């Protein structure tokens, strides 16, 4: 019967452009996931330098703190020696002071 | 025989139906696959750079620390370089007055 068949080869000729469409909508959009992948490589790699460029500055702004607080300390050290020759020289002098006081004292 | 060469030119429409449903299958899974390796390199790319995060928070920490102790042991310092002075004007007070004295009984 006629119209059953031009209904067959027709609506299978129809249903054949539909999975064509659908099947290059397919392929674009593993193209997308694909390019999304590359850039997600590339931005790995990037985020892995730049860190590593970090630790390196990091660890020598460290480095250089190091030493200033070595030489803080020896600067102190230095200081508190010195304050203890002083102290000990004031101290002879007190005892002089002393002695002409007590003798003030008994009269 | 024409409509004989119609119907087997059904039987190869379904044919041709059946491989472009195959190809459709394959593709969405090869898009799944795909979009799973994406992710999995969305977690990677996050363990990375926490990763880095955490080692120069580590560091930064560190710095934290020294500068701190730094600044402290540099304000000690400067509160005994000012006792130190007070001290020394003491001293050279006491040591000037006194040989003022011992000059004068020997020079007078
Ligand atoms: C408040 C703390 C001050 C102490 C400072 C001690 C001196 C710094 O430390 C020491 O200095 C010596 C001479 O520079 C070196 O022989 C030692 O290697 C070093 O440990």
């Amino acid at each position: 019967t006629a119209g059953r068949h031009g209904d067959s080869v027709r609506n299978s000729k129809i249903e054949i452009s539909e999975l064509n469409r659908v099947i290059q909508r397919l392929r674009s959009e593993i193209d997308n996931v694909k390019k999304q992948i590359s850039n997600l490589q590339q931005s790995i790699s990037d985020a892995e330098q730049r860190g590593e460029n970090a630790l390196k500055d990091a660890k020598n702004k460290l480095n250089d703190l190091e030493d200033a607080l070595q030489q803080a300390k020896e600067d102190l050290a230095r200081l508190l020696r010195d304050y203890q020759e002083l102290m000990n020289t004031k101290l002879a002098l007190d005892l002089e002071i002393a002695t002409y006081r007590t003798l003030l004292e008994g009269e | 025989t024409e409509i004989d060469n119609n119907i087997e030119q059904i039987s190869s429409y379904k044919s041709e139906i059946t491989e472009l449903r195959r190809n459709v299958q394959a593709l969405e899974i090869e898009l799944q696959s795909q979009l799973a390796l994406k992710q999995s390199l969305e977690a990677s790319l996050a363990e990375t750079e926490g990763r880095y995060a955490v080692q120069l928070s580590q560091i930064q920490a560190q710095i934290s620390a020294l500068e701190e102790q730094l600044q402290q042991i540099r304000a000690e310092t400067e509160c005994q370089n000012t006792e130190y002075q007070q001290l020394l004007d003491i001293k050279i007070r006491l040591e000037n007055e006194i040989q003022t004295y011992r000059s004068l009984l020997e020079g007078e």
